[PDB]
RNA sequence: ACUCUGGUUUCUCUUCAGAUCGCAUAAAUCUUUCGCCUUUUACUAAAGAUUUCCGUGGAGAGGAACAACUCUGAGUCUU
RNA sequence: AAGGUAAGUAUCGUUCCA
């Protein structure tokens, strides 16, 4: 057993369904939805830490998302060669 | 604290509110082991005999009676609620909250002051009485 | 840009605790002279 | 005025509101003596420059003392490459000065899409 | 240089020296990563995604969280817009005004969500051709400096 | 019973997250109060012998 | 110049962390000292002592991928 | 963010829920 990356469009079919509480897919399964919301501010960090870079047009990142689209963490740490980073900011 | 009568389940406190018509029921919700609750559960001791004519004091442990936490907002460590003829007597303090005394005080005269004011305003038939002292500060200086 | 991220790592557990207390099934919420008497 | 200030300093030694801008009373660079009021900036052999400041602005702002020192010591046999490298630099940044030009003196054919956006933004 | 940047130099050095002096060795731990436990949990999935998509996703998620916190006691006279500004739908009677009040923690969460929403919307503006890369960088610097 | 399982999963996850320094912080406080219990003992065992003599 | 030699990468679990864990640096709580001092919630700005948070190093264990292309020390190191 | 709820008596609408 191992963890594999679901197709990128799968999370999009959850967000559209999870636009509001009105959707009838999730009315009684609330103990699993809102429970993850306590970790929401943490997520706000993980993307501002991995925020796309001025020379980077598209910043593809690994994303760890809840099965109900309640949260979407940026499951990465922006490790950068620091001399390269300083040279790039010099340019 | 331990000297005052205690209520064990939800029915008992409702009965104690209902089993009286001519006094005021002063209920100290909280935990008698709390440093805050034990600070004023001795003030309520020192005046229980004095206010026997127009006040009866019952103690309630919210853990023992987890039936009024949500409805009356029992989440401050200590709470005091006044009831008259099965009617919660709102009292206007200096603090924003006007339904309870959620802090433990120190002077045995001021609590009798508040209880007698509540009784006086409840005989008239009010629902909100006004305390003599203002608790928007602590008068410390 | 980095400063607000250090602020973020500072405030992350505070909010992760306050929200947990708020968004839960069960909610929870001059003392020395009262101590030794 | 330095004397009175330094004597006064000797006498000193031996005897709600959400404001974001700091106060000018936290400034510490105030000095009563010249040797610390006006510190000799490091010329750094003339070949070293402060990071943030632009390079050629420092070069023209520089005291030129090492420039005249080099003019004194340099011999003719090794001045040809100095002149050649200097003129080649002047030419290669002249490339940038002319190719990358403001639209005020760039004709329509010279003007490019980036210059078109510059003009439209203006 | 003028006084308003000299004092800036001393105030930067003050915090630098304070951090250097108040530094302590990190405490020994057991290395319990957080997202790794999430990957272990059956409730989460991994996926490669564009960052701007992640920002537009997290903005909606936080907006939904804050609307749930607002409609936690079913008080319909407080409304959260998509810029994370909490406004009344009608002029507040005093009883309802006091009845609908949130502690400093909720306001702090809303404002940090507004900050991340501002950043994400600036990046979206960059991706939609509304602003230039230079404009995007200047706007990001203005956000993080104001 | 899925709600209870989800709540237990999240509680177990949080409890796992506090194991970063739980075993060390609790041991430190255990050793720390025992240094305080020397100068400032407990009242009940201050009255231990008299209670026994009762 | 003959030999045996034999992997690195990746994802986890479990602990130990001396060291700038980190050539970076936040927040909270408590106890003192000021400032303010009008009550909480914010503070004030230094000290000390804690905790959580974002990270890290090492060791071991378990899988997966290059597990089998190699490769390294040893050697008698054979015209 | 607060320390700024007057307490009430009426019919009417709605909705969950028993």
């Amino acid at each position: 057993a191992q963890k594999e990356d679901m197709p990128p469009e799968h999370v999009r079919k959850i967000i559209r369904d999870h636009g509001d509480m009105t959707n009838r897919k999730f009315r009684h399964d609330k103990r699993v939805y809102l429970g993850a919301l306590k970790y929401m501010p943490h997520a706000v960090l993980k993307l501002l830490e991995n925020m796309p870079m001025p020379w980077e047009q598209i910043r593809d990142v690994p994303v760890l998302y809840h099965i109900t689209g309640a949260i979407s963490f940026v499951n990465e740490i922006p490790w950068v060669i620091e001399p390269v980073y300083i040279s790039q900011w010099g340019s | 604290s331990y000297m005052l009568p205690h209520l064990h389940n939800g029915w008992q406190v409702d009965q104690a509110i209902l089993s009286e018509e001519d006094r005021v029921v002063v209920i100290r919700f909280g935990h008698d082991w709390d440093p805050t609750c034990m600070k004023m559960d001795e003030v309520l001791y020192s005046i229980a005999e004095k206010v026997k004519n127009f006040a009866v004091i019952y103690l309630v442990d919210i853990t023992e009676v987890p039936d009024f936490n949500k409805m009356y907002e029992l989440y401050d460590p200590c709470t005091v609620m006044f009831f008259f003829r099965n009617k919660h007597i709102m009292i206007d303090l200096g603090t924003g909250n006007n339904n309870k005394i959620n802090w433990a005080m120190e002077d045995k005269q001021e609590m009798v002051d508040i209880i007698e004011t509540v009784y006086r305003g409840a005989r008239k038939g009010r629902g909100l009485v006004v305390s003599p002292k203002d608790y928007s500060t602590k008068y410390r200086y | 840009w980095r400063v607000w991220l250090f602020f973020m790592r500072g405030i992350t557990p505070l909010l992760e605790r306050w929200l947990g207390n708020l968004l839960a099934r069960q909610f929870e919420g001059q003392r020395v002279e009262s101590h030794f008497d | 005025k330095d004397k009175s200030k330094e004597l006064h300093a000797i006498k000193e030694r031996y005897l709600r509101k959400f404001v974001f801008e700091w106060d000018a009373s936290e400034d510490t660079s105030i000095d009563y003596n010249p040797l610390y009021k006006e510190r000799h900036q490091v010329q750094l052999l003339g070949r070293g420059f402060i990071a943030g400041i632009d390079l050629k602005q420092q070069k023209r702002e520089q005291s030129r003392f090492y420039g005249d020192l080099m003019e004194k010591r340099r011999t003719l046999e090794e001045k040809e490459q100095e002149e050649a490298r200097l003129r080649k630099l002047r030419k290669k940044e002249a490339k940038q000065r002319w190719d990358d030009r403001h639209w005020s003196q760039k004709k329509l054919d010279e003007m490019t899409d980036r210059d078109w956006r510059i003009f439209r933004e203006d | 240089q003028p006084v308003k940047v000299r004092v800036s130099y001393q105030k930067l050095l003050k915090y630098y020296v304070l951090n250097a002096l108040k530094h302590r060795p990190p405490k020994a731990q057991k290395k319990r990563y957080l997202f790794r436990s999430f990957k272990a949990t059956k409730f989460f999935q991994s996926t490669k995604l564009d960052w701007v998509e992640v920002g537009l996703q997290v903005c909606r998620q936080g907006y939904n969280m804050l609307n749930l916190l607002i409609h936690r006691k079913n008080l319909n006279y407080l409304h959260l817009d998509y810029n994370f500004n909490l406004k009344p739908v009608k002029t507040l009677t005093t009883k309802e005004r006091k009845k609908s009040r949130f502690g400093n923690a909720f306001h702090l969460c809303r404002e940090v969500l507004r900050l991340t929403k501002l950043v994400v919307d600036s990046h979206v503006q960059y991706r939609l051709g509304n602003v230039d890369a230079f404009q995007l960088a200047d706007g990001l610097q203005y956000i993080f400096a104001h | 019973k899925d709600d209870e399982e989800a709540d237990a999963i999240y509680a177990a996850l949080d409890k796992r997250m506090d194991e970063r320094r739980k075993e060390r912080r609790e041991q430190r406080e255990k050793e720390e109060i025992e240094k305080y219990r020397m100068e400032r003992p407990k009242i009940q065992q201050q009255f231990s012998d008299l209670k026994r003599k009762l």
